[PDB]
RNA sequence: UGCUGUGAGGCAUGCUGGAGGUAUCAGAAGUGCGAAUGCUGACAUAAGUAACGAUAAAGCGGGUGAAAAGCCCGCUCGCCGGAAGACCAAGGGUUCCUGUCCAACGUUAAUCGGGGCAGGGUGAGUCGACCCCUAAGGCGAGGCCGAAAGGCGUAGUCGA
RNA sequence: AACCCCGGCGAGGGGAGUGAAAAAGAACCUGAAACCGUGUACGUACAAGCAGUGGGAGCACGCUGGCGUGUGACUGCGUA
RNA sequence: UCUGUUUACCAGGUCAGGUCCGGAAGGAAGCAGCCAAGGCAGA
């Protein structure tokens, strides 16, 4: 779903580059 | 063994901390702690922060146990004051002095 | 009319390093060159996560004056002096105690 | 109260604008002056 | 009316000699929680006397 | 700090400082400060005193948050209503809207703002300016006048 | 001034590390005075005045029973 | 003498996860969760 993307996407990614 | 904490360029007066850093002198941290938490002053809750501060400096640093620790020496000292300008009547204006203050906590197992 | 250049090895005259030899990596405007294995500093580095660079103590080379720096002589073993004359039409280094090209 | 500046454009314009002193001999000796002691506006222009 | 002679710091710390805050000496402590509180005030955690009058 | 000279002074030396100083006899002086309601900066004093800008007025619940009398949400209360409402011209020039931050600024706190930083935002044949036409008034080819600069004015050309 | 710690993902601080030195930390050479403090010695709550000077007890600290140092109860004179 | 409740590291046991030694066999210090337990309040 929706949320799912949202946080796991940028939750993965986001803690990469940042 | 000393450990200090310091907070620089405080606002409030060096004179309005005084009457706050005088309540704790002398005392071991715990009793203290709560001289600060019941205190109704601004003064109180900055001074709290600069001995909590210490606490952590010594256990952490130094390895000391909390149950010992005194407020050894505390003094409020004057910092930067900086001028301002409030307009007056008639056209007259008014340097303004806002006074900052060096908050400086020691603390001691002895 | 530059004395000092890249890929030059070199002798240090003067500081830390003093007596020790090596290569030049590249040179500055300012008069300062830096120079392998020479004048490591201890530098602090905030990790960045855009370059994904880790944190940490980097140990890099800082620049050095060119005037502390002299070119090594290899058939003499010596710091030396340099020159420069016209050989063919061009302008070529030499050394001054052997008075040999480069 | 009613203080003595009340700002107009137009009224600034004509009177101190560039071209006002332009106009005369005074006017360009004004940016004469100004010109020697090397301001950086002469004249009141937008 | 103002100051004829700049009054020495002397005077100035005597005026302030009866400026002096006065410590709160108890500290109750709550039967049921344990939690230093001032008397006749409820707890941080809204204890009294040994209800929980307060949720919260 | 100690010693020494009749005095301005001198010598020695502990700490601080971290690179300039200068015997002797001469030479030249921006050569010695407590006052000048002296000039600049700094810090006092009154004093944690007066004051916090309309006597239209607040109360509670919840939210956010390190911290909420003041911010957002809801509910009652109260004030303006020929204005304390709505639209322009002037004048200002980004103050507009969003996110984010709280040092300084805001006469208190501020999580809020007309504050800071970043982004967005102003869409015209018919609304204005421009443009066409002139008012008072201005400039003004020739021209008249005037020691010089310049003054007046014709044809014109500008000026809402 | 990597990293650790208190704090609000603050301010500021404390360790750690660089450096000859960080009482060199960007509010940064040297860091004077006024002005504000914390600590220690001494004196001060029956005492009248340009606040010192002359005399002077005690107490404290240094020395080797005396000599310095600080303080100055009490009294002579004393209107910048 | 029993009930609730709490009590991060610095009483104890189990010690998941992870981590040290070892090629492998396996040990090991021990965070967290649990249980005594430190208590206390009520009885
Ligand atoms: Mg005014
Ligand atoms: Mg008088
Ligand atoms: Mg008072
Ligand atoms: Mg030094
Ligand atoms: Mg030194
Ligand atoms: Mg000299
Ligand atoms: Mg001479
Ligand atoms: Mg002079
Ligand atoms: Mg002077
Ligand atoms: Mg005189
Ligand atoms: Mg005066
Ligand atoms: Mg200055
Ligand atoms: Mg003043
Ligand atoms: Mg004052
Ligand atoms: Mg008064
Ligand atoms: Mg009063
Ligand atoms: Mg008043
Ligand atoms: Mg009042
Ligand atoms: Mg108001
Ligand atoms: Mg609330
Ligand atoms: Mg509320
Ligand atoms: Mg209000
Ligand atoms: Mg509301
Ligand atoms: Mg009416
Ligand atoms: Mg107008
Ligand atoms: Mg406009
Ligand atoms: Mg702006
Ligand atoms: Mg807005
Ligand atoms: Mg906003
Ligand atoms: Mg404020
Ligand atoms: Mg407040
Ligand atoms: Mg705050
Ligand atoms: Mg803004
Ligand atoms: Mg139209
Ligand atoms: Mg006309
Ligand atoms: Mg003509
Ligand atoms: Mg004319
Ligand atoms: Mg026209
Ligand atoms: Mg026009
Ligand atoms: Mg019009
Ligand atoms: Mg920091
Ligand atoms: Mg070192
Ligand atoms: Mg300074
Ligand atoms: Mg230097
Ligand atoms: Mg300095
Ligand atoms: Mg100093
Ligand atoms: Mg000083
Ligand atoms: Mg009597
Ligand atoms: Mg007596
Ligand atoms: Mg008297
Ligand atoms: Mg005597
Ligand atoms: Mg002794
Ligand atoms: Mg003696
Ligand atoms: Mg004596
Ligand atoms: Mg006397
Ligand atoms: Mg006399
Ligand atoms: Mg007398």
């Amino acid at each position: 779903m929706k949320q799912s993307t949202l946080a796991l996407l940028l939750l993965l990614l986001l803690l990469t580059p940042v | 063994m000393e450990t200090i904490a310091k907070h620089r360029h405080a606002r409030s007066s060096a004179q309005k901390v005084r009457l706050v850093a005088d309540l704790i002198r002398g005392k071991k941290v715990s009793q203290a702690l709560d001289i600060l938490t019941y205190t109704n002053k601004k003064a109180a809750v900055l001074v709290k922060k600069v001995l909590e501060s210490a606490i952590a400096n010594a256990e952490h640093n130094d390895g000391a146990d909390i149950d010992d620790l005194k407020v050894t020496k505390i003094f409020v000292d004057e910092g930067p004051s900086m001028k301002r300008i409030m307009p007056r009547a008639k056209g007259r204006a008014d340097r303004i002095l806002k006074r900052t203050s060096h908050i400086t906590v020691v603390v001691s197992d002895r | 009319a530059a004395k000092i250049r890249r890929d030059d090895e070199v002798i240090v005259l003067t500081g830390k390093d003093k007596g020790k030899r090596g290569k030049v990596k590249n040179v500055l405007s300012s008069g300062k060159v830096i120079v392998e294995g020479i004048n490591l500093v201890k530098k602090h580095q905030k990790p960045v996560p855009a370059l994904n660079q880790p944190g940490g103590i980097v140990e890099k080379e800082a620049a050095i004056q060119v005037s502390n720096v002299a070119i090594f002589n290899a058939a003499t073993g010596k710091a030396d002096r340099v020159g420069f004359r016209f050989e063919d039409g061009k302008k070529v280094r030499f050394f001054k105690s052997n008075s040999e090209t480069i | 109260m009613k203080r003595t500046f009340q700002p107009s454009v137009l009224k600034r314009n004509r009177s101190h604008g560039f071209r006002a002193r332009m106009a005369t001999k005074n006017g360009r000796q004004v940016l004469a002056r100004r010109r020697a002691k090397g301001r950086a506006r002469l004249t009141v222009s937008k | 009316a103002v100051q004829q002679n700049k009054p020495t710091r002397s005077k100035r710390g005597m005026r302030r000699s009866h400026d002096a805050l006065t410590a709160v000496t108890s500290l109750s402590v709550d039967k049921t929680s344990g939690e230093k509180h001032l008397r006749h005030h409820i707890t941080a955690d809204g204890y009294y006397r040994g209800r929980k009058v307060i949720a919260k």
